[PDB]
């Protein structure tokens, strides 16, 4: 089993900077791809970014690349995402998730969830 | 943290299997391994999930129960297979202060199951294994939870034995690998080896950790055992052989020596990949395994994208591949060429020669299960409370009394040691045609009998150099000895011409009288020779004395039938007869001597050499002082004088003979022949010639006081002029008969020329006057 | 089912001991793992040494200040399985906490086997580990052993003690034995290597388990009793308990003498294996390690009483089971002894100290050191445990080990090399009968640092050493080479070689040349001295005294001749003839005085010439003499008288001619010939056709002589002289024919000619100047 | 480490006869030997039997010497006693304890101690 906890998450302006940190239990942390997801009320939740289980190679969601960025620290057993240049649409619940098993993303049949982290943009 | 491949159900057998190469040098202390394999790691992890969904979709066996497993990796190493047995028996550790692991199938290799059936008989779990075949292991006494599936190396040690018996490599070199499975069937094999007159010129050993370095002084020894031991016995594992083959790539010794090999470089395609030049013409062994042809449909059609059950898979296709897959989850971004879509695993596909033995072992632990099951509940379906928890002790039992039918349609059964039965097969890597190599069947060991096709091995009769230290040498003369580094190193001289062969590590003499016979076995040989009258050298001597014998009859013919003559009347006619008849028997005396010196012929000739010469000369002396007394009277009395002459001459001839009886004797004058001479004193023969000394000396002095009155004609000079001869004559033959080594034709000329002077000299006159 | 008792000390740090206190469990018990009964030296003696040992370093303020100790033994029994249970005790902690206090070393086990067995599990989770008495020589490979540390060598320097042992006495011919395990086979992979490169034949090896039964050690003593009397010694290279069993079998068995076993450690001054079997170990050789007493162990071991330690949970058993009684109402009271127990018992009488004591005193200050040192870096100025060493770290621990260096009980300097061994020495003990049933070991020798010294007088106490272990007794006395079987090197036949052959090697004769013969002792062939001198012998030298009167007989004959010149007889012949003839019979008779001279080239020079020349030269006077007398109208144009001379001359020329023309057609030179092995004659070279044609010549011309004197016989002249002459040369011939066949097959042919030519000359001589001779008197 | 519990007390009439139960729960049982005491008003705790280790070996005080039996059993880990012709002076509480390290009876050293079980007579 593995619990992953999320955090760094409050209130910024808008064209501001923030930085999200998950951090996973166990020592099987090198062994999972990680992803992140985003979750507005009235909406679905949608995939953000993903990277491989060993850095490498990172996927980001055609709404926010050139923006956001996805980094992992094996050392420490956290991932982080980088994400400058704050719009007013993502204001929402931020998810952090791990897979194992997946196919060609954003098909990853993931197994692992995180409490979520709520990120607000103020105009 | 290693991963662990789960599946879940009411009954968890563990696994050990090697997904990963074992770590190298300067990087076992952080036990981190190598890449991935494919026939060791991957078919063997995917035909046990396979194996265990089609007994848990049977009816029959185990109903209404289900087997879940946890697979983990042992990496070929004992410390990460140590480890991974820690993980399984954690939760009974924890627990006796997650279901318990009823079982364990693996490892592969015997210095591993050691550690792994040591930890878990410690906490009564019984193991399977289905490629460990050390003999130590069948020691219930110390492994009393183990049982394979496959014999033990006794029958491969006893087939390699077997071959080269067969092949008459009588001098071999020897190479095993570390660990007790290379130890084991070396130190089998040269036990075996040492009572049939099979010699080994050194054994080596080395771990297939070792580096490119300590590979390259193991093969320089081998080359420095060259040119003799050319055949190289290997206990050795894949990895091994492939360092030698690397290593004489390096050094560039292709084709110089043949090596055998065991089961563990039995058919693998990798030990030979990229070195197959280097191989060609080598001989293994291997165990008797059918295909399973149930896995390969379901092998054949995996996709990465499609397996949630296998991380290893994930990272194997790329690996395999060579290619990076889009946006996985294991991308692995080393590579280049992205995967494409229409890559499948049957292209090159070979599958793994000891798969039908895995899925027996899993069959037997489902078996026993079943029948422990059946005995402790009969009327129950399913896990009664008889059966919560499993007892070790009782699967233990019910597993060693199991017996049922494999893939392969054959009966699987265990032994009072948890042994089970099995045959081999020989092959031989060659090469079929142009850049293409195989190996081929060739024959097979079975229950003591070996049975393999040589017409298809070298081709023909010209084969390889039988192996062997030195060359026979069994020239029948040819005598061997050893030095002292082996028996089967030894070198060979030629025995003396005397000498005679005993065996072949000595040589003897024959002893006197005999020579070697053609063989050398025995010696009875050189018979005597004679040579009576095959010589032609003697042959003639006789005409000298058979003419001369017919001369004398004609001095008695003149002289018996003339009387009429006055210096005749005057003469003693008595004496002239007693000297003819002197003369004729001193000539038949060689004519008696020449023919067969038997021991009777032997006597007389000893007498008659004494015996004419005597009265002859006595007569003489006799005729000459009457002459010289008158310038007793009757002749009666001349005659009796003769006669008691003669008789002291026949009386010491008597006395001779009497001392040395006349016998047959053997000769030997050297180790080239042997005659046969009469037994003939040196004193013998010269007593009596010095007896004549003084009667010769006697008409020397008598003839001195005659030649002053000449009368009645008769020849004074004549008598010194036959006593000069005589004395000449003697002279000559003194040193020659003591020199010359027959001593026979010399004695024959001397009596005969002295006849021949002695009567021609002193009657020719007399022939004359009557002519 | 059953947990098994340790023995705890609490403290800030705590460190594991393993120690064998019962005995291994036998035969039809190991699967139950249930041990036998409690030991003296290696299971009792070691756990209060290790409690006290620990109190006193607690007390040390200068060694870990402000710091606890404790510990935990537990029982290995000498065996693998309990081992690895009471291992994975000891790591269930640290087991549990990844997911009571860690342990930070383990100290023990006391057999290599079981080492290996515990390390494997132990460097898993980095714990160090150091052993007092685990000498094994395949332990000292850090890339698979990497946390194991010992304070004692390893028993490569044992094997090579051994082997020069073995060396010193003329051991050749020794039978082998070792136990199961990694020890035995170890050292006798060694024992083997070293002796097979030393020259030493091992008759066989044997193995077995110091836990088999009595059929097993029978059937092994049967098996080395068939080696004998060849093999009688037996390098026994096994624990104390495989020595006890072969003991138990030879008393079982009847034999007592008939070996000399060697031992190792496992047998080195124990009375445990020679306790009433003490008549079959007399004699027997053993190696030990040099360790001292300790004294204040004595001490504090000496007044132990069962009723006041409460720290030790074996010790009422052992004081039970030591003293055969019972105590009456203890706790851990056994009811199958008798007697009850006394209260005047003491644990003083019959004390014998562990003779590895100090070694296991030694493996626990070098762990202490150890962590004081690393509290000494991670922790500068302070004083106790510290947040920078919470937890202690295995490596650190380990690299802190690896370096430590201090002095031990003895007075010497500890301190562990790149394979963490420690150095040592070894002491040579003999068992032998003392007294009156009375038997002990008795320090003999040394080793140390590959030299050997022993005293020799103390063992055998006499020079008459037993009979030393021969395959074959050595049969080479300079005349008899030996040869192998193939079999066994040691094992060898000798048989003699040819008398004419010397021992050019050890293992073969060979055979001298021509002319030479082998010496005294059969090493070198000198060349065999030539005898030629024959001037003192009695044969030729007689010969020369008649060929000396035949000198006075030319003196005297020229004389008279050449002052009678007067005389009608002498006036009658030409004097040129007598004159030639007179040389030539002169020139004969110094040819026959020089004849037997030594074979000088110059010597030979003028032989060849000198034996043809005179009688040649000497007949030729004849020869003339009788055409002289046919020239006259009776004997019968060349009418000279002179015509003579010259005729002989011409004569002369030709014969010089031949004889030089013979000369030059081969030169002769000194020849040296071996007409036998043992025979070898100098003589110049002269070959028979050589002296075949100078006789053919004078044979000739004495034929025609003979021809000529025939016809002339009749004639009267010179007082009827010429009715003489004829006579000399039918001698002449006469002879001349009975010495040519007789030279071929004489074996003495200097001795013939000289003979030969002497008697011709003389016979010559005299038969032709008689008549003359009396007429002038 | 053992919890020893305690069964079997209660109220009986006099002259009756009680087993009580004394139960180590934890292992090495079998190397502890063990010892009943009793406790009643107006005096002190006084032992009134005891058994060695492996059994084989009782002691009893003099007050209930030919009454009480001391026995064990280590296949079930449980001691028992055995009360016959009870008295109304045996009113009391009674404790189970286990002993190691000690001397001749009744000089023990008891490491662990039971909960105690009153007992009570009536005439
Ligand atoms: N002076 C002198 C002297 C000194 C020693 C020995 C002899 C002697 O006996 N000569 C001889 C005479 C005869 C003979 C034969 C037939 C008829 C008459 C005589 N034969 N021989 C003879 C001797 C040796 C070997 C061969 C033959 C003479
Ligand atoms: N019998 C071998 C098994 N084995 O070794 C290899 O190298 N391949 C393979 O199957 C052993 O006991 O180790
Ligand atoms: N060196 C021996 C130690 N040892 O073995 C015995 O039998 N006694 C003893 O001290 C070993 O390596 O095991």
């Amino acid at each position: 089993q593995v619990q992953l906890v999320e955090s760094g998450g409050g209130l910024v302006q808008a064209g501001g900077s923030l930085r999200l940190s998950c951090a996973a239990s166990g020592r099987t942390f090198t062994s999972y791809a990680m992803g992140w997801f985003r979750q507005a009320p009235g909406k679905e939740r949608e995939s953000v970014a993903a990277i491989s289980s060993s850095g490498g190679s990172t996927h980001y969601a055609d709404s926010v690349k050139g923006r956001f960025t996805i980094s992992r620290d094996n050392s420490k057993n956290t991932v982080y995402l980088q994400m400058n240049s704050l719009k007013p649409e993502d204001t929402a619940v931020y998810y952090c998730a791990a897979a194992m098993y997946g196919s060609r993303w954003p098909d990853w049949e993931y197994d692992y969830w995180g409490q979520g982290t709520q990120v607000t943009v103020s105009s | 943290r290693r991963v662990v491949a789960h599946m879940p159900g009411d009954i968890i057998i563990g696994a050990l299997f090697s997904v990963h190469h074992q770590p190298t040098v300067d990087k076992v202390h952080e036990r981190k391994c190598g890449a991935v394999r494919e026939q060791y790691g991957i078919q063997r992890v995917e035909a046990m999930l396979h194996t265990l969904e089609r007994i848990n979709s049977d009816p029959t066996l185990l109903p209404n129960i289900t087997l879940g497993c946890e697979i983990r990796d042992s990496c070929w190493h004992s410390a990460v297979a140590l480890e991974q047995s820690i993980e399984f028996i954690r939760d009974s550790l924890i627990s006796s202060e997650k279901k318990p692991i009823v079982g364990v199938i693996g490892p592969g290799s015997s210095s591993v199951a050691i550690q792994v059936q040591n930890l878990l008989q410690l906490f009564n779990i019984p193991q399977i294994a289905y490629s460990a075949t050390s003999m130590d292991l069948s020691d219930k006494t110390l492994f009393k939870y183990f049982m394979r599936v496959v014999p033990s190396d006794a029958q491969q040690a006893r087939a390699m034995v077997d071959i080269v018996k067969r092949y008459n490599w009588t001098y071999v070199s020897a190479v095993h690998t570390e660990g007790n499975y290379g130890e084991s069937g070396m130190e089998a094999f040269k036990d075996m080896s040492a009572k049939e007159g099979i010699c080994i010129a050194h054994s080596y050993k080395i771990y297939s950790n070792a580096g490119e370095q300590s590979f390259d002084k193991l093969l320089k020894k081998l080359t420095s055992h060259l040119p003799k031991a050319r055949v190289v016995a290997c206990f050795c594992e894949g990895m091994t052989v492939r360092g030698l083959l690397m290593a004489m790539r390096r050094l560039g010794l292709a084709g110089e020596f043949l090596l055998l090999g065991s089961d563990g470089w039995a058919d693998r395609y990798d030990v030979t990949d990229g070195y197959q030049r280097e191989a060609v013409g080598g001989i293994t062994i291997k165990l008797q395994s059918p295909d399973v042809k149930w896995f390969d449909d379901y092998y054949l059609k995996l996709r990465p994208e499609t397996n949630h059950r296998n991380p290893w898979f994930q990272e194997f296709w790329q690996h395999r591949f060579q290619c990076r897959l889009e946006g996985f989850p294991q991308e692995n971004s080393k590579y280049n060429k992205t995967c494409n879509s229409s890559l499948t695993l049957k292209t090159h596909h070979v599958q793994d020669s000891k798969m039908g033995f895995v899925i027996n072992a899993i069959y037997s632990m489902a078996y026993g299960l079943h029948n422990m099951q059946m005995s402790l509940c009969p009327g129950y379906a399913g896990l009664c409370d008889a059966m919560k928890p499993i007892d070790g002790r009782k699967l233990l039992e019910s597993l060693m009394k199991t017996n049922f039918t494999g893939v392969s349609g054959d009966t699987i059964l265990f032994d009072e040691n948890g042994d089970s039965p099995g045959r081999y097969e020989i092959m031989n890597f060659k090469e079929m045609g142009k850049d293409y190599f195989d190996y081929i069947n060739v024959g097979s060991w079975d229950n003591g009998e070996l049975k393999m096709d040589d017409d298809e091995v070298w081709s023909k009769k010209s084969n390889i150099i039988r192996s062997v230290c030195s060359e026979p040498c069994e020239k029948g003369q040819i005598k061997v000895i050893r030095k002292g580094e082996v028996s089967c190193c030894w070198t060979c001289t030629p025995c003396k011409e005397n000498e005679y062969v005993f065996d072949e590590y000595t040589c003897k003499a024959c002893q006197l009288g005999s020579w070697p016979t053609d063989d050398l076995t025995g010696c009875d040989l050189i018979p005597v020779q004679y040579l009576r009258w095959g010589d032609p050298e003697p042959i003639a001597a006789v005409v000298f004395a058979c003419l001369g014998l017919l001369a004398t009859l004609f001095v008695t013919v003149v002289f018996i039938i003339y009387r009429d003559t006055p210096v005749v009347k005057s003469s003693s006619r008595e004496l002239c007869y007693i000297i003819l008849a002197g003369i004729c028997l001193g000539y038949l005396c060689t004519f008696c001597l020449i023919a067969k010196p038997k021991q009777i012929y032997c006597y007389l000739q000893r007498i008659g050499i004494g015996l004419s010469p005597a009265m002859s000369y006595s007569a003489l002396v006799t005729k000459t002082n009457r002459i010289a007394r008158i310038l007793f009277m009757s002749a009666c009395a001349q005659l009796v004088i003769a006669f008691i002459l003669i008789c002291i001459q026949l009386g010491i001839i008597v006395a001779l003979f009497i001392m040395e009886p006349p016998d047959i004797m053997h000769d030997y004058p050297s180790i080239r022949e042997v005659y046969l001479i009469c037994n003939t004193t040196n004193l013998g023969v010269v007593t009596p010639l010095g007896y004549n000394g003084l009667l010769i000396l006697s008409c020397t002095f008598y003839a001195f006081k005659t030649r002053n009155v000449p009368a009645n004609f008769n020849e004074a000079k004549y008598i010194a002029f036959t006593m000069y001869t005589t004395c000449i004559i003697w002279l000559a033959f003194v040193p020659i008969y003591f020199g010359s080594n027959y001593k026979i034709i010399t004695m024959c000329f001397s009596v005969s020329l002295s006849a021949t002077v002695a009567l021609g000299c002193m009657f020719v006159p007399k022939v004359y006057i009557i002519l």
